């Protein structure tokens, strides 16, 4: 039905819920979401409740939202809680590494230095870190705290028994738990490192603007990044140990009332959320503080649902918490697209001789949550991938090479460039007369065939309906009742499907479009001379020449395809390697080994080599400037789940 | 860590098989020993055929160790021919049941291995491993297949190997013995610590079905192989039977491979026919050795071939 | 795309096969018990014709009953034959029972794991029409109780003894799960929905993150045959071990005499059985000529006082000799 079963775990829970259910009741009509609530020991057999189809939905603190996600449970993050404004909601808080300035050690060099934590047993002041230097600290490794103490040259946690783990209280005589002990807390945590007891303290990004007011003063301080290197503490958001989310309200994975409980909830935070009404309090109540949900809320916002627990907790906070759970201590999985490239990927695999190895998936943004996640270490995307892929987190190590050079792989270049490719036969085609007419794309969110040209459009009609300005045409990864995958040629299911199941997928597949369907289409410079001529022995191809096809140029002019230098629609970023931030290395050393060793399967077809990045080891930094500008005005008109995801994230 | 998806070593695998072909050979073994038990029978007849030469000559020795009553010698003579062979039924039935349980125990394991050792892709992802990016191959699993990994290559009852298992000395408690956790060792039975995809070992989500864990156990083997019903990540491989699998983390090798489903039948049905057989051989000693001391030294001495040419002279004198 | 499971009407045809091979065990067993009442016939004959031979009272031969000292050798020498070739029709009865078995295995371990795959929210392997899981309700040609190890059918139960008891034989039972005998109505079941992964060869079916291409998945011995990427939906074509395709459909056994497991034992059930014939052939056309020769007297002793006679006779004629 449309009722809730909420969990409470104490009589004072059950008793606002009661309150919560009467006056919801008073609010909503008979078709619309209720409450029901139910009462558990603890949050364990509230999230056991849920799995068991007892209960429906309770809030959770991040260290349990992943106990929720293991089996056999299987819950997952439905809704979260949010702090503030609802322009900049603050749904999830960063857990940093404070130095002092000038110190003169990395994350690495942690062993033998005093710490600061906020308490034993704490998120960010002892999981999160400890979780992270647990493959860092001596053996034994168990108990925990033996080991902590045996690491660092002195330290303070408090809550831990000092009688047991003396080096633990050197700096906080005892390891007071209340605030009486000056170094308890995230307060006191960061008086240590001020105080200039210890020489790191693990808190929260905000702690040093709770603590100190002046910009001049926390100038003084920077911030351990993982990847061994400082940065300033306003700048938490690309230097830190984990992002957590602070509150989140959880259901099961299958079965679960997702869209009942965000309705439920999404009316409940309307009508008694933040200032809103007298009569009841959902962040509030007399009969204790943080009852159901925290007190400090302001309101909800639903979970993306691309969004799994992994992914919304994240890869470092997973990280940390498997490393503590379960104790395990001391090549390249490659992701695929298709079953086309997974073949080609196999050959690479045993060949290579157990330097890579293969994992397959149907779309590039699938593979992209693989390598997110850790199930994939690296893939080699286009340019418009690349942009996605980093708003994800993942960094480009190598650049595809395409021009013929002497030394290639020191040799960087501009990129490709996009062009609009038309028959020397149909003569009234025009730039601005594109109008109502037939499309072909190589694939939505690709560089030449998708935000190059719908990019140049948008800033144009100002509007993101696509399918209403061409009559028909093939976008591969479209929505399959779309004008756009009227022109497709996949096989029933594999049609408009963005990998090479579908016959006009890719910069080969646009062309095909072009000669058999459509009179308009988007690829890079080179598609026209390596198809025709009798270089593409396919049927289709055969007997095509370039002599019969030209260029779109900018201000409504037609230029042949080798005069692509002076009629381009925009350079285009050259196809570059993605990884996991925490791979770079490996990943570089293994691909420059392979290369000098070893239809666009994996690779573009036309790639000479792999070429090295310097400075540019960034999305923003490798696509530059001015592709990003034009990536961003497209935001508005995104059909990505994964990018709706990760900007949940970092926006 | 929790996506884990661990395969078997190929090591466990080939142990499987090598039982499975074991008792692919039983059907040959229960054969080979009902033959000795033909040949101690035979050799009663060639010497109850020595006493009624004896009877005959009415040169029977005089022994006063009773072969004094021609009577009953002669009628537990021909009581014999008669009382032995629906004996020796008995224990051909107790042959034939033994020789099929143990086959239905070959085929359970060999199904399982089999299926897989098939589910294997090319590299990365697979069920039996060798600790490489490359699954297990026919050469690996040299007790399973007879070359490329397929249904045919399976070995057959008729097969080179099973027949020379038959003839190994090896006793069926030795060789069940062989596929107990112990006999293996935890980290010689699954390749822990490592993703190789194979969802035929996963009881959880994502595993044998894609959404959720079992409503139940899941066991490969009849109880060789147990699992709990949310099993997922790295196996926790520990010695029990599928009685023994309490938590949804649960994974158990058997320790005591009697107790496995499978494995019951052909203990007891190959009991039964050695139980039979062994009854059998006793009463052609008692019978043989009480006959003996009858037996006179003219025809004790007498060969095979001319016992048979003389014994018709006097049988077809005395019929007329 | 479609996710569909394995129908219970496939699952218990399996089974049913499964039981009747584990069948064969007994009926050998009764087939062999058959030809030791015929040949203990013909050992009580041979002492009857001799007990008529030294009373006299072989008939005046209407038939051959002039040479019984012949008709009497060639007997004495084809009882001893007859046993040896016994021995070599009850080592095939040994291999016969062994072969099935080892089929019955194989086909028991296959239908099990598609019986134990099943879960809540209507996930399963095995359907109920286009509904989930089945449980040892349907199924009860397979199981006993509840789905378990325990509760699978074993050579001595109930269901296999009265199965070996029916006049059907092995080509029969054999076509009752080829593709034509079931249909695709009686194979493909369940709901679009069930979560079958076994079912599935394509990428997170039988493995995660790739599919098995090195071998096309068969299970039974080639009974139920995969390719490299099968969606789950349970499509099914009538086909034979090397007849799947990559992206075509399930290839289910067109006739079960071609797979692998059954190939030794419709070999090894006829090895006996031809020996089998042979020797009560044998064993006829010898106590026919018997029967013959034997007098109404000595014909109706049997047993202890055939014995009793027949030893009465033996000292008397010795004791003839003597004098
Ligand atoms: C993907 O899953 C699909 C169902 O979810 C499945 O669809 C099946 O496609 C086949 C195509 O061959 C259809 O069969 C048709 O083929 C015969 C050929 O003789 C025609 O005469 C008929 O029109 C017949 O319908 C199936 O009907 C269809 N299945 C269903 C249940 O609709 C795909 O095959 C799966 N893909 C793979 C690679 O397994
Ligand atoms: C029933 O099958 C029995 C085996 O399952 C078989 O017993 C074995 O008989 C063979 C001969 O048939 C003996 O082998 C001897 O002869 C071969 C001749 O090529 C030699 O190569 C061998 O070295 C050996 O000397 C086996 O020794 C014998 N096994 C035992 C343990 O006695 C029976 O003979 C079969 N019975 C019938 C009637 O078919
Ligand atoms: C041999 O196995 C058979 C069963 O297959 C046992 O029983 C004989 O066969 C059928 C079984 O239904 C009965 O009708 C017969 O009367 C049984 N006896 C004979 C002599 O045919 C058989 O008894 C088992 N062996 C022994 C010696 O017990
Ligand atoms: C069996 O298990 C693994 C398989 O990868 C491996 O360690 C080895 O082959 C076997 N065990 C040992 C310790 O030899
Ligand atoms: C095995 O799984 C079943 C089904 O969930 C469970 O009830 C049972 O307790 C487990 N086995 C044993 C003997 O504990
Ligand atoms: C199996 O198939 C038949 C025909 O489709 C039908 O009875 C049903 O769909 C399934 N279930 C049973 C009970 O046989
Ligand atoms: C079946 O397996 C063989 C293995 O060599 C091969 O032909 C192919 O991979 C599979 N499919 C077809 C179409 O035969
Ligand atoms: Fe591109």
């Amino acid at each position: 039905d449309k009722t809730v079963r909420w969990c409470a775990v104490s009589e004072h829970e059950a008793t606002k819920c009661q309150s919560f259910r009467d006056h919801m009741k008073s609010v909503i009509p008979s078709d619309g979401p209720s409450v029901a609530c139910v009462k558990k020991a603890s949050y364990l057999d509230c999230i056991r409740a849920i799995a068991a189809n007892e209960a429906d939905a309770v809030t959770l603190d991040a260290g349990l939202v992943y106990d929720a996600y293991l089996a056999p449970n299987n819950l997952k993050p439905v809704v979260a809680e949010f702090y503030g404004s609802k322009e900049d909601p603050q749904t999830f808080y960063y857990a940093v590494a404070v130095v002092k300035k000038d110190s003169g050690f990395q994350m690495n060099q942690l062993r033998g230095k005093k710490s600061c934590h906020t308490g034993l047993g704490r998120s960010a002041g002892w999981n999160i870190p400890i979780g992270l230097l647990y493959c860092d600290l001596p053996e034994p490794r168990k108990p925990l705290e033996k080991a902590v103490a045996n690491f660092f040259s002195g330290s303070c946690a408090p809550c831990a028994d000092g009688t047991d783990f003396p080096q633990l209280c050197q700096l906080c005589p005892g390891c007071g738990c209340s605030t009486l002990n000056q170094y308890f807390g995230y307060s006191g945590a960061f008086k240590c490192l001020k105080d200039g007891a210890g020489d790191v303290a693990f808190v929260k990004h905000s702690t040093i603007f709770e603590n100190l007011a002046n910009k001049a003063d926390r100038d003084q301080y920077e911030l351990l990044c993982l990847d061994n290197t400082r940065k300033p503490v306003d700048e938490y958001k690309d230097c830190h140990l984990a992002q957590v989310p602070s509150h989140t309200v959880v259901a099961r994975s299958m079965g679960g009332k997702e869209d009942l409980i965000w309705e439920l909830l999404n009316q409940a935070q309307e009508h008694f959320g933040k200032d809103k009404s007298k009569e009841f309090q959902l962040f509030s109540s007399p009969h204790g503080k943080d009852l159901l949900f925290k007190d400090s809320a302001h309101g909800f916002l639903k979970v993306p649902p691309r969004m799994d627990a992994k992914m919304y907790l994240g890869y470092e906070y997973v990280t940390a918490i498997r490393n503590l759970r379960e104790g395990t201590c001391p090549p390249v999985k490659w992701c695929a697209l298709s079953h086309h490239e997974r073949l080609k990927c196999d050959e690479w695999s045993v060949n290579s001789v157990g330097k890579i190895e293969c994992v397959s998936a149907e779309t590039t943004e699938d593979c992209i949550a693989k390598i997110m996640n850790g199930e994939a270490d690296a893939m080699s995307l286009d340019g418009g991938f690349v942009y996605i892929a980093g708003k994800c987190g993942l960094v480009p190590v190598l650049a595809e090479n395409y021009n013929k050079s002497d030394n290639c792989e020191d040799t960087p270049e501009a990129g490709y460039f996009a062009v609009a490719v038309v028959k020397k036969s149909a003569s009234d085609l025009t730039w601005d007369n594109l109008k109502g007419k037939k499309s072909c794309h190589t694939a939505v969110g690709r560089t030449a065939g998708w935000n190059i040209p719908m990019g140049l459009l948008y800033n144009k009609i100002n509007h993101c309906r696509f399918d209403e300005f061409f009559s028909e045409g093939c976008a591969p990864g479209s929505k399959k009742d779309s004008s756009l995958c009227k022109l497709c040629m996949g096989s029933g299911l594999n049609l408009c499907e963005p990998n090479n199941k579908e016959g006009y997928y890719g910069y080969t597949g646009a062309f095909r479009c072009l000669v058999e369907k459509g009179d308009v289409a988007f690829v890079k410079h080179q598609t026209v001379p390596q198809n025709t001529g009798g270089k593409n022995p396919d049927p289709w191809a055969k007997n095509l020449n370039e002599k019969d096809y030209e260029l779109l140029c900018l201000d409504g002019t037609r230029k042949p395809v080798e005069e692509y230098a002076n009629c381009h629609l925009a350079r285009a970023p050259n196809h570059a390697v993605v990884t996991r931030k925490d791979k770079e290395a490996c990943v570089h050393k293994i691909l420059r080994q392979q290369q000098h060793l070893f239809k666009d399967l994996l690779f573009r077809d036309d790639t000479v080599c792999l070429a090295k990045l310097h400075d540019r080891n960034t999305y923003e930094k490798y696509l530059g400037e001015e592709y990003v500008k034009a990536v961003g005005n497209l935001r508005k008109c995104s059909t990505s789940s994964l990018l709706e995801a990760c900007t949940f994230r970092r926006p | 860590y929790e996506n884990e998806r661990n395969a078997l070593n190929a090591t466990a695998a080939n142990k499987v098989c090598g039982l499975s072909t074991y008792l692919k050979g039983i059907a040959h073994r229960v054969n080979s020993e009902s033959a000795v038990v033909t040949e101690k029978l035979s050799d009663l007849k060639m010497r109850s055929i020595q006493l009624q030469l004896s009877v005959m000559r009415n040169r029977v020795p005089s022994g006063e160790q009773d072969c004094k009553d021609i009577r009953t010698l002669l009628k537990t003579v021909l009581r014999n021919e008669f009382t032995f062979q629906q004996e020796l039924e008995e224990m051909r039935n107790a042959s034939a049941l033994a020789a099929a349980a143990a086959g239905i125990a070959a085929g359970r394991l060999e199904e399982w291995i089999f299926v897989f050792a098939q589910a294997a892709g090319g590299s990365s992802q697979f069920c039996i491993s060798v600790g490489t990016n490359i699954p297990a191959e026919y050469n690996n699993l040299q007790e399973c297949f007879d070359g490329t990994i397929g249904p045919e290559t399976l070995y057959k009852i008729e097969d080179s190997r099973v027949k020379e298992s038959a003839q190994k000395s090896l006793q069926l408690h030795e060789v069940l013995s062989s596929i107990s956790f112990s006999s293996l060792g935890a980290e010689s039975i699954v390749e822990k610590g490592e993703n190789r995809g194979c969802n035929l070992m996963r009881t959880a989500d994502g595993g044998l079905l894609k959404d959720v864990c079992l409503n139940r156990n899941f066991t490969w083997g009849g109880g060789v192989l147990n699992f709990g019903y949310c099993v997922a990540g790295n196996l926790k491989i520990k010695g029990g039977e599928y009685g023994d699998v309490g938590s949804h983390d649960a994974v158990r090798w058997t320790e005591d491979p009697s107790k496995v489903s499978i494995f019951k039948d052909v203990i007891r049905l190959f009991a039964r026919f050695q139980e039979v057989k062994n009854a059998v051989v006793k009463k052609i000693k008692t019978t043989v050795d009480e006959l003996t001391k009858c037996i006179g030294q003219k025809e004790a001495e007498l060969t095979n071939d001319q016992l048979y040419e003389e014994f018709e002279v006097i049988q077809k004198y005395l019929w007329f």
